[PDB]
């Protein structure tokens, strides 16, 4: 439903990471980890007891209705998403594993590249055109893509694709597909793909005409 | 040592029938809980139900109960997981994991499986269509240069795509693919490059699937 | 003054009614259950706007220069709306009643298709029940050119008893015996359940302090097949109640299984195991209150805020019929009864404004934005 | 009364904003803090924010030197989410909010001549700091020369 949340935080940051339950929580939330593409793994249970095999960076608070993970060191394997057990309410599921906060390395705003590439002659055989809108090497990773057609906005027939933060520049890429049918692609003239980042005054926007 | 390893996930129509086993190994699976946790693809994790075998008690979850029947043999200290009504939305990664005590699951599940992939859709196994990105004629004349292949509409997932039989790698970017409405993934492959290069350089995709025993070398070109 | 004062309250009245009515809806679209209040607000939508219409023939003292047509049609709604309001309120009233006393045996009866099935039915009976008014809605033969649109019965010295009574006995006596008497039964049962789930609850505290200080695994074992029990007769207990089934009922599937969880290792002998277990349905209590609470105080709302609804219309049009059966004794109205009769009319249609302020008060999160743009406009 | 009178209008404003406690719209910025000042020195710079709570949206910074475009240089998120900051100012500089004042600071050390440009202030309009720029303040010369 929700996408787990970005927290960036360099190594050596004391970060804290936290949940919040409808009720007073009395020692029932656990911290699970789970780095990509592993099964998740128990930090500390009871809310405030070490587990085994976990140093004593990770200690659990509990302040009020809102109960939070203190790393005193981060440290370059504690890069994962970190999922909070939620105290039982009468009626709900067993147990319920709230959204995530997914923490990633904090580096400098890079501005994103965009490029653009028309439809090949090959694919409008088929009788889908699909454009494709580039944005290379940005970060942080919150960027919204906008596409127009002849200056009409388009909703509902585009999907993004977010790379995982890269392993040597710490930086993120995107590209948004646009699949139109080739009867519609043909009754316009101008396709655009606006980009507005946090790293950008303005709006970048990129744009070709069909031939 | 605590070991829980599983299997019985694979593709599956909508509609169908999938049982899922969870060996346990290194304890008496009697005497503890056997939970089991799926979490869909780019989704965050979802219980789905669990078991005691010493008491007999079972929980289910609300989007599952009906649907999924979840049970355990002590004989063969494993635990099951049998679907049913299968739909669209059930393709995740089932993992089964269990509490420190059999009663302990309200303060974390410290064992946790590798966990399986379950892949419900009703479509066939179809290759890819490779389509070529070409660069902009007009860019930064000694700045960067993107161009790419674009895979669409294949299944099932994954397609290897490396450009000159993985001569070039620098400025690649593999993006994960997405599931289209018409139930087939695509995905994108673009790398940048000076663009000096565009006019000698040869820059060819080599868009593998062995699902389909299909290999794809396309050659991309302003 | 006093001659223009009484058209120019009703027209507050129609104007107050419309603005309300309408913000009831458009609430509901954006308590009851969401079908007979819009119904209901129907009623009054349709009989404020033929209240202008009898407002001109008050200025004019008896003049209808409107058509025959009009007359019939504009005196119906009129008495068409205390019929048509009532049987709404009846049927909310055992719409609730039966959602409270009958659960099992009401389950198909409370669906939105049989719901709004019912209402037709209603405005169907609505038009049966003024029968007389069709009959008698001719243009009365007013001297000269003007003509009134009153009821014309046939005999107006001996007919007039029938005519009043029937309207007295069919529009306010019948029902209101029906609602009262469906809220006394309501009331009984939401007070017999709401002191059964804390009796039940109450030993489950009792017997979860004797689990800690016992020694042995027969304590432990007694103590649990009594919170046992009380879980089970209190998860059927949950059955009495509209709104406190399709949310309280889910949860006593983890407390029962918690509970045979415990049991169980009682039986095995393992005591210490077993104290463990139970020592986690502390939480499960913990969790049983705050949910009860919210649903107790939810389960208020709902039937103060029916209640008040239907105890609104029966209080304001009370002392109208006060008066409506005194003149039957005295014929002949005097100089204060003239003054009476024009002020129990005024709270008579003061309904139309009661009902939606009284609904829009009682909902906590209506009022509360109320407020808030009170404070940002007062600047 | 008209001045103590005109600041507890300001004054009103201030809490009606907080009973706004939401969206609103129209909100004004005003830099401030610009002066000559000689290489490796200090200076501070403030924007007052006015007509809605910024403690809600994320507060960012941009320069633009003279024949240049308008570079990043720092942005403050709400507070929990941190503070970002381009390549050329890592290190010597630090933006800081007060989200009881509607005020943001941006803390510069070490400045050099190449530094030298107007630093207009920006909010972020969007709640998911997707880089939704609405609203800029006027600006303010910064010029470091010995
Ligand atoms: C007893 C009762 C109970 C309920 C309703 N239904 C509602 O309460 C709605 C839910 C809002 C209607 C009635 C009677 C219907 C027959 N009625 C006769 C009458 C009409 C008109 C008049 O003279 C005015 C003419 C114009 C006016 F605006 C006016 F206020 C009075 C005198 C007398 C009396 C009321």
């Amino acid at each position: 439903t929700q996408s787990p949340s970005s927290l960036s935080a360099s190594v050596g940051d004391r970060v804290t990471i936290t949940c919040r339950a409808s009720q007073s929580v009395s020692s029932a939330v656990a911290w699970y980890q789970q780095k990509p593409g592993k099964a998740p793994k128990l930090l500390i249970y009871s809310a405030s007891s070490l587990y085994s095999g976990v140093p004593s960076r990770f200690s659990g608070s509990r302040s009020g209705t809102d109960f939070t993970l203190t790393i005193s060191s981060l440290q370059p394997e504690d890069f994962a998403t970190y999922y909070c057990q939620q105290p039982w309410s009468w009626g709900s599921a067993l147990i319920t594993f709230g959204q995530g906060t997914k923490v990633e390395i904090k580096r400098t705003v890079a501005a994103p590249s965009v490029f653009i590439f028309p439809p090949s002659d090959s694919q409008l055989k088929s009788g889908t055109a699909s454009v494709v809108c580039l944005l290379n090497n940005f970060y942080p990773r919150e960027a919204k893509v906008q596409w127009k057609v002849d200056n009409a906005l388009q909703s509902g027939n585009s999907q993004e694709s977010v790379t995982e933060q890269d392993s040597k520049d710490s930086t993120y890429s995107l590209s948004s597909t646009l699949t139109l049918s080739k009867a519609d692609y043909e009754k316009h003239k101008v396709y655009a793909c606006e980009v507005t980042h946090q790293g950008l005054s303005s709006p970048v926007t990129k744009s070709f005409n069909r031939g | 040592e605590v070991q829980l390893v599983e299997s019985g996930g694979g593709l599956v129509q909508p509609g169908g029938s999938l049982r899922l086993s969870c060996a346990a190994s290194g304890f008496n699976i009697y005497y503890s809980s056997m939970h089991w946790v799926r979490q869909a693809p780019g989704k965050g994790l979802e219980w789905v139900a669990s078991i005691s075998p010493y008491s007999g008690s079972t929980y289910y979850a609300d989007s599952v109960k009906g649907r999924f029947t979840i049970s355990a043999d002590t004989s063969k200290n494993t635990a099951y997981l049998q679907m049913n009504s299968l739909r669209a939305e059930d393709t995740a990664v089932y993992y089964c994991a269990r509490p420190w005590y059999p009663w302990s699951y309200w303060s974390g599940l410290d064992y946790w499986g590798q966990g399986t992939l379950v892949t419900v859709s009703s479509a066939s196994t179809k290759g890819p269509s490779v389509f070529p990105l070409a660069p902009s004629s007009k860019s930064t004349s000694g700045g960067t240069a993107a161009l790419g292949c674009l895979v669409k509409d294949y299944f099932p997932e994954p397609v290897t795509v490396s450009w000159n039989s993985g001569a070039l790698t620098s400025g690649v970017h593999t993006f994960p693919a997405v599931l289209q409405s018409s139930g087939l993934y695509s995905l994108s492959s673009v790398v940048t490059v000076p663009s000096s290069s565009l006019g000698t350089q040869t820059y060819i995709c080599n868009v593998n699937h062995k699902p389909s025993n299909t290999k794809v070398d396309k050659k991309v070109e302003p | 003054y006093i001659n223009i004062i009484m058209p120019s309250v009703f027209g507050t009245i129609c104007l107050l009614g419309i603005i309300g009515n309408s913000t009831v809806i458009f609430a509901v679209v954006k308590n009851v259950p969401d079908i007979f209040i819009i119904n209901l607000s129907v009623v009054d939508l349709l009989f404020l706007l033929g209240m202008p219409f009898m407002i001109h023939q008050l200025m004019g003292n008896g003049v209808w220069h409107f058509g025959e047509t009009m007359c019939t049609l504009i005196t119906a709604m009129d008495a068409n709306s205390q019929f048509t309001s009532t049987y709404i309120l009846t049927a909310m009233a055992i719409d609730r009643y039966l959602a409270t006393v009958h659960p099992i045996s009401s389950t198909k009866f409370r669906k939105p298709s049989v719901a709004t099935l019912v209402i037709c039915l209603l405005w169907a009976l609505s038009f049966i029940s003024i029968t007389p008014v069709w009959l008698y809605a001719r243009l009365i033969p007013f001297p000269g050119g003007a003509v009134g649109c009153g009821i014309r019965l046939p005999n107006p010295d001996t007919d007039l008893y029938w005519f009043t009574l029937y309207q007295f006995f069919l529009a306010f006596a019948l029902p209101f015996v029906v609602i009262t008497a469906a809220y006394v039964r309501i009331l009984q049962r939401m007070k017999r359940q709401l002191a059964d789930l804390e009796d039940n609850w109450e030993t489950l505290n009792d017997n979860l302090k004797v689990i800690e200080k016992a020694d042995n695994a027969a304590q432990v074992k007694d103590a649990l097949t009594k919170m046992r029990a009380a879980a089970l007769d209190a998860q059927k207990a949950s059955g009495s109640g509209s709104p406190e089934m399709k949310d309280f009922r889910h949860g006593f599937d983890i407390l029962v299984g918690q509970i045979d969880d415990a049991l169980k290792l009682a039986n095995e002998g393992k005591v210490k195991e077993a104290q463990a277990a139970a020592e986690q349905l502390k939480t499960t209590r913990n969790a049983y209150i705050q949910k009860y609470l919210l649903i107790r105080l939810r389960t208020k709302r709902v039937t103060r805020t029916a209640i008040a609804i239907c105890l609104v219309f029966f209080v304001c049009w009370a002392p109208y019929y006060v008066l409506q059966l005194t003149q039957l004794s005295i014929s002949r109205p005097t100089l204060t009864f003239v003054y009476l009769y024009n002020a129990a009319i005024s709270l008579g249609y003061a309904n139309s404004c009661l009902n939606p302020f009284v609904y829009i008060v009682l909902c906590e999160t209506f009022r509360k934005r109320l407020v808030l743009s009170v404070k940002i406009a007062a600047l | 009364e008209i001045a103590a009178l005109e600041k507890e209008i300001a004054a009103l404003e201030k809490e009606i904003a907080a009973l706004e406690k939401g969206s609103g719209s129209q909100v004004q910025l005003q830099e401030s803090g610009g002066g000559l000042v000689q290489p490796g020195g200090s200076l501070r710079l403030s924007c007052a924010a006015s007509g809605r709570t910024i403690s809600r949206y994320a507060m960012s910074w941009f320069r633009q030197a003279p024949g240049k475009e308008r570079e990043f240089v720092a942005v403050a998120r709400r507070s929990g989410d941190g503070a970002f900051y381009a390549d050329s100012v890592q290190g010597r500089f630090t933006v800081s909010r007060d989200d009881a004042k509607n005020t943001v600071y941006l803390q510069m050390n070490s400045l050099k001549p190449e530094d030298t440009a107007v630093y207009y202030c920006a909010i972020d309009s969007d709640t998911f700091y997707s880089g939704s720029y609405d609203y800029w303040g006027q600006g303010t010369q910064v010029t470091v020369s010995s």
